[PDB]
RNA sequence: GACAACUCUCUCUAAGGAACUCGGCAAAAUAGCCCCGUAACUUCGGGAGAAGGGGUGCCCCCUCACAAAGGGGGUCGAAGU
RNA sequence: UUCACAUCGACGGGAAGGUUUGGCACCUCGAUGUCGGCUCUUCGCCACCUGGGGCUGUAGUAUGUUCCAAGGGUUGGGCUG
RNA sequence: CAUUGAGAGGACCUUUCCCUAGUACGAGAGGACCGGGAAGGACGCACCUCUGGUGUACCAGUUAUCGUGCCCACGGUAAACGCUGGGUAGCCAAGUGCGGAGCGGAUAACUGCUGAAAGCAUCUAAGUAGUAAGCCCACCCCAAGAUGAGUGCUCUCCUA
RNA sequence: AAGGUCACGGCGAGACGAGCCGUUUAUCAUUACGAUAGGUGUCAAGUGGAAGUGCAGUGAUGUAUGCAGCUGAGGCAUCCUAACAGACCCACAGACUUGAAC
C-alpha cells in the first residue's frame, strides 16, 4: 500500500525516471516555458525548485552539486551567475504550472511550464 | 472460461448503454471546461 | 528460537559437545522455544569417554541463544551461540562446571544452573 | 449501551513513559483538538432510548452545513466537527447545553475502552485478511498464494456463503477493551494511555470506560 | 502564557529526556565508545552491576535513546540493549574511543573477538 | 495515468539450515593467479584442479631474469581476482 | 474368591447405517479426467480430549464403563507413491 | 447529521504450576474437581514506543570503464540500482498492547422438594429447587432495499 | 433554494466509483477554530565526517577548518507557487380517506 510513501513516480523506472528529470529540468532552465503531463510537472517543481535555491548560494561546493545535477554545462553558468538577481528575495516557490488542453493522441492531461 | 449461451438482445442493451451513458457523465464536464473557457480570468490554457 | 532441528552447543562439561533439538517440552508451541524452556536434545557428537554418547535422547535446557531477549528494565541480551546444559527433570544439572553468562531471571526456576555460572549478570 | 459516558480524543503518536519503578512501558498519547461539549440528550419518552450526544473538533461555520449549524445553536454551543452520543444507561442527568466535562473521571477508573476506525489497507488478498496459508513456493508448484479450493463438488453446487474470500481490509472502526488508563497531565490536557490504539495520529478516537 | 501546539508529541519527548537529565549527567556516547555501565538492579543485596563494552550503535529516539553494546565474556560475545534514560543507570562513565570510522559497527560483530575484548 | 489483490522476471530477509519434499528438484553457496599438500584404490596411464590451507588493494625500496614475479616496510576499507 | 449382569460375555436371535469388499447393471462412451499430497472448506456422530452424571469388585490418585454433550480441539517427524 | 435496532456475522477455547494442604483419605505408599492466584499455548483484533526485516527517497566504501578539455571533484553504465555496509517514514514480525466476561434466562443427562393415582411408595401426574464448554441474551463489528423501507432536531423554499 | 455534483489543491482513503479534508485577502486580537499540496526556513532523524585551502609525509595516505557535508515523503513556521474561472443537477408546499381538539 502506497500509505506514506511521497515520491512521485512517473511511468518509468528508476534510473530513467532520475534521467527524465535531470533531462527535462534542463530544458526548463533553458528555455523557461515547457509542456509536459502534469506528472511530470509536479516532479518537475521540486528538483528545479532545488536547483534555483542552490544558485541563491553561489559557493563553488554548491555550484559543483549543480555541475553535477544538470546536463548541459554552460545552462549552470548562467543560471547561477544569473538568478540571485531573479529570485533576490522571491524566496521559495519558483515555478508556475498553467495547465493546458490534452494531448491528442492520448487524451494525457498536458501542463505548461513557467519560472514565475 | 468459455460462454455458455449467447446474451440476450435486452441484457446486451442494457450494458452498451451503460458505455455509451458513462460517456455522457463525460461530456457536461468539457462543457463546464467551454462555458469557463470563454474568456475569462483563469491560470490555464495560455 | 530454537525450531526443532537446531545444533546448540552445551554450556557445561557433562560430556556433550553439540546436540540436536528435538520438539521442546512443557509450552504447546514447539514452532519456537527460548530462553529459559526444556528441549529434547539428542547428542550429536561428545568427548569419547563420556556416559553420554553418540545419540542418546536427553533433556536439556537452553541459556543462551541468539535471538533477542527483552527484560523488564527495558535490556535486550542476545549472546552469539545457541547453547543448552543437560539436565534432570527434578533438578540440578548433571554438568558439575557451566561456561559463559545466563540470564538470571531463569534463577526463579533453575537456581542450581545460576548458582554454577561464573557470569550470573 | 455503555457503562457510562466517555468523550473522544485524537491519536497523536506514542512513547515510553519511563516507571519510577523502572519498568519501560509504552503509552500512546491522546489529545483534544477542541473540547467535548453536550449537545443533545434524549430520553425514553420524548425519544426511544436514552443517550447524550457530545461533539468534538470545533470549526468554522463555512466548513458546515445549515442543518448542523441549526441543530448546533438550538442547544446554544459552538460549532464543531465530530458528533457522536454514548447511549447510556436510562440514568441521564445532562443539561444539553455545554456540559463541558473533562477527565475528573477516567483516572478512578482506571480501565478504558476506545473506539478508533482503524487505518485502511485497501483490497487485500486471501493470505493476510483471513490468514491464509500458501501452497509450495517450489516443487513444480504453480498456485502459491492463491485461494486454493473453494468447495466440494457437485452436492453443495455452490459456495457456500460467508467464504473468505479476498477483499477490503481496514477502514471500520473497532474496539479495544480492558486498557488502562495511566498519569496524565491536565496542564497540557494529554492522555498517557498505555497500549496502541487504532489508528495513524491524527483520526478521531472514541474514548469510553469498560463494559465488564 | 499562549497554549501547546497540536504536534505535542516532541515536546513532551523533550521535557522527560530533560527531567532524566537534570536527574542524571550523561556524557555524550559516540558510536566507538568503551564504556562502563554502574546499573541498579532489583533485590541483590549490592546491585551494582557493572557492564564493561563497545557502544556498538546509538538509536537516538527521545526517551529510549538506547546504547547496544558488545563485550566477550567466557567465550561469548554478549551484546546489550541499554536506555540511556533509564532511572536505573546509577551511572555511565565513557573510558576510552576506540575511532571507528562508521556509524554502526555490526561487522564488529563476526569478526574475530580480540576485537571485542572491551 | 495510478499505483489493490494476484501471475511472471528479479533483489533482500531477523533466529534456525532440508525440519519442505516423491527426491535439497529449484535457489544460495564455491570459483581467478600464485604457494604448501594431495589419500583409498590402479589396467599402474590415472585418480587429481583429489581433499584441504594460505596470500593477493595501493605506495616506497633492491635484489632474482636483473622484460615479469618474489623479499622488506607502510597506508586504507567492514569487505582487496 | 461366593455373586449371570463392576467388567467379559460362549451358544443362537432381532435391527439401523451406508462409508469397505461386493451383486445388478438404471443414467453418463459426439467423452462423468483416476490414487496420494498442498490450500480451503463445511457437515454427521453412535465422544478420542476438554463440560457436567450415574454405577464401580470407586479408600484416595488412577480408572472401567455407560448418560446428556459436536462449542471447540483433534502435533512434529523417520519409512512407503 | 445523530441514530433504535429485526436480521446476519466473529468470538466466548485449553494446559501446567502455587494457596487451600500434605489437608481429607489411607497400614503405608501415595495424595483430593470446593474455591481462588500466576504463568503459558493456539487463536483473534490491533499498533509502531522498543528490538529487528525491507525500504530501488537517502548517505557512505569501492571495482571496470566512458563522458564533464585536463588533475581534483562528479555524472552515466553493469536483465531493477554494479557489488557491498547503514537507515527515517511506510508496510511488516520472530516486537509490542489487549482479549475471551459479575455474565443473566431457559434447558438435556442427573440429583431433588411437597404428593396422590394405588387408605405405603414413587423427582411427576398438579406445582416447584439445583445444574453442562451445549441453547438464547450479553461481548465485538455491519445493519431501515427491515420495500414491514423506523426514529428526531435541524434546514429548504408557498412569486408563478 | 436547503443540499449536492463537477471543477481546483491533496490524504494516514483508494483497483475505478467511494470516503475525508481543503478551495485565498487563506484573520487580527487578550487562552483553542482559516495553512490543502508544493517550495522555502528551521528542528528532530539518517549517514557519518564534505569542498577548497593549510600542515606532516618522497608517495599511498593522514590531519585542522568540522557531529561539518550532502540528505529534510516526519514536526512547526512561511501565502512564494497552485486551489482562478466556472459549470450542472436541485424547485413552488408535498394527490385520496375518515379521526380529534378550538
Amino acid at each position: 500500500m502506497k500509505h506514506g510513501r511521497k515520491i512521485h513516480r512517473l511511468s518509468r523506472p528508476a534510473d530513467q525516471r532520475r534521467a527524465l528529470l535531470r533531462g527535462l529540468t534542463t530544458q526548463l532552465l533553458k528555455h523557461g516555458r515547457i509542456k509536459t503531463t502534469r506528472a511530470k510537472a509536479s516532479a518537475m517543481r521540486k528538483y528545479v525548485d532545488k536547483m534555483i535555491t542552490l544558485a541563491k548560494e553561489g559557493s563553488l561546493h554548491k555550484r559543483r552539486q549543480a555541475l553535477g545535477f544538470i546536463y548541459e554545462k554552460q545552462i549552470v553558468h548562467a543560471l547561477f551567475a544569473e538568478v540571485p538577481e531573479r529570485y533576490g528575495d522571491r524566496n521559495g516557490g519558483y515555478t508556475r504550472i498553467i495547465r493546458t488542453l490534452p494531448r491528442r493522441g492520448d487524451n494525457a492531461p498536458m501542463a505548461y511550464i513557467e519560472l514565475v | 472460461a468459455v460462454p455458455k449461451k449467447r446474451t440476450s438482445i435486452y441484457k446486451k442493451r442494457i450494458r452498451k448503454n451503460i458505455w455509451k451513458k458513462k460517456g455522457y457523465w463525460a461530456a457536461l464536464k468539457a462543457f463546464s471546461l467551454a462555458k469557463s473557457l470563454s474568456t475569462g480570468n483563469s491560470k490555464s490554457f495560455f | 528460537m530454537i525450531q526443532p532441528q537446531t545444533h546448540l552447543n552445551v554450556a557445561d562439561n557433562s560430556g556433550a559437545r553439540e546436540l540436536m533439538c528435538i520438539r521442546i517440552i512443557g509450552a504447546s508451541n514447539r514452532r519456537y522455544a527460548r530462553i529459559g524452556d526444556v528441549i529434547v536434545a539428542v547428542i550429536k557428537e561428545a568427548i569419547p569417554n563420556t556416559p553420554l554418547e553418540r545419540s542418546e535422547v536427553i533433556r536439556a535446557v537452553v541459556v543462551r541463544t541468539c535471538k533477542e531477549l527483552k527484560r523488564d528494565n527495558g535490556m535486550i541480551i542476545r549472546y552469539d551461540d545457541n547453547a543448552a546444559v543437560i539436565i534432570d527433570q527434578e533438578g540440578n544439572p548433571k554438568g558439575t562446571r557451566i561456561f559463559g553468562a545466563i540470564a538470571r531471571e531463569l534463577r526463579q526456576k533453575f537456581a542450581k544452573i545460576v548458582s554454577l555460572a561464573p557470569e550470573v549478570l | 449501551v455503555d457503562a457510562g459516558i466517555g468523550v473522544m480524543g485524537t491519536k497523536l503518536g506514542m512513547m515510553s513513559f519511563f516507571e519510577e519503578d523502572g519498568t519501560v512501558v509504552p503509552v500512546t498519547v491522546i489529545g483534544f483538538k477542541e473540547g467535548n461539549i453536550v449537545t443533545q440528550v434524549k430520553t425514553e419518552s420524548t425519544d426511544g432510548y436514552n443517550a447524550v450526544q457530545v461533539g468534538y473538533e470545533r470549526l468554522r461555520d463555512r466548513k458546515l452545513t445549515m442543518p448542523e449549524r441549526g441543530h448546533l445553536n438550538k442547544a446554544g454551543v459552538i460549532p464543531m466537527r465530530h458528533l457522536q452520543e454514548f447511549r447510556l444507561v436510562s440514568v441521564d442527568d445532562f443539561t444539553p447545553s455545554q456540559k463541558l466535562l473533562f477527565e475528573e473521571l477516567f483516572k478512578e477508573g482506571d480501565m478504558v475502552d476506545i473506539s478508533g476506525t482503524t487505518i485502511g489497507k485497501g483490497f487485500q488478498g486471501g493470505i493476510k485478511r483471513h490468514n491464509f496459508k500458501r501452497g509450495l513456493m517450489t516443487h513444480g508448484s504453480k498456485s502459491h498464494r492463491a485461494l486454493g479450493s473453494i468447495g466440494a463438488g457437485t452436492t453443495p453446487g455452490h459456495v457456500y456463503k460467508g467464504k473468505k474470500m479476498p477483499g477490503r481490509m481496514g477502514g471500520t472502526k473497532t474496539k479495544i477493551r480492558k486498557l488502562k488508563i495511566m498519569k496524565i497531565d491536565t496542564d497540557l490536557r494529554v492522555v498517557m494511555i498505555k497500549g496502541a490504539v487504532p489508528g495513524k495520529p491524527g483520526n478521531l478516537l472514541r474514548l469510553a470506560p469498560a463494559k465488564i | 502564557q499562549r497554549v501547546k501546539l497540536g504536534d505535542i508529541m516532541g515536546i513532551l519527548n523533550k521535557k522527560a529526556v530533560h527531567a532524566a537529565e537534570e536527574l542524571r549527567p550523561v556524557p555524550g556516547i559516540r558510536t566507538g565508545d568503551i564504556v562502563q555501565i554502574r546499573l541498579e538492579v532489583p533485590e541483590n543485596k549490592r546491585r551494582l552491576s557493572v557492564y564493561k563494552g563497545i557502544v556498538i550503535s546509538r538509536q537516538n529516539a527521545g526517551i529510549h535513546t538506547t546504547i547496544r553494546i558488545r563485550r566477550i565474556i567466557a567465550g561469548v560475545g554478549v551484546e546489550i540493549v541499554f536506555p540511556l534514560y533509564s532511572p536505573n543507570i546509577k551511572e555511565i562513565k565513557v573510558v576510552s574511543h576506540r575511532k571507528v570510522r562508521k556509524a554502526r559497527l555490526y561487522y564488529l560483530r563476526d569478526k574475530l573477538p580480540r576485537l571485542s575484548t572491551f
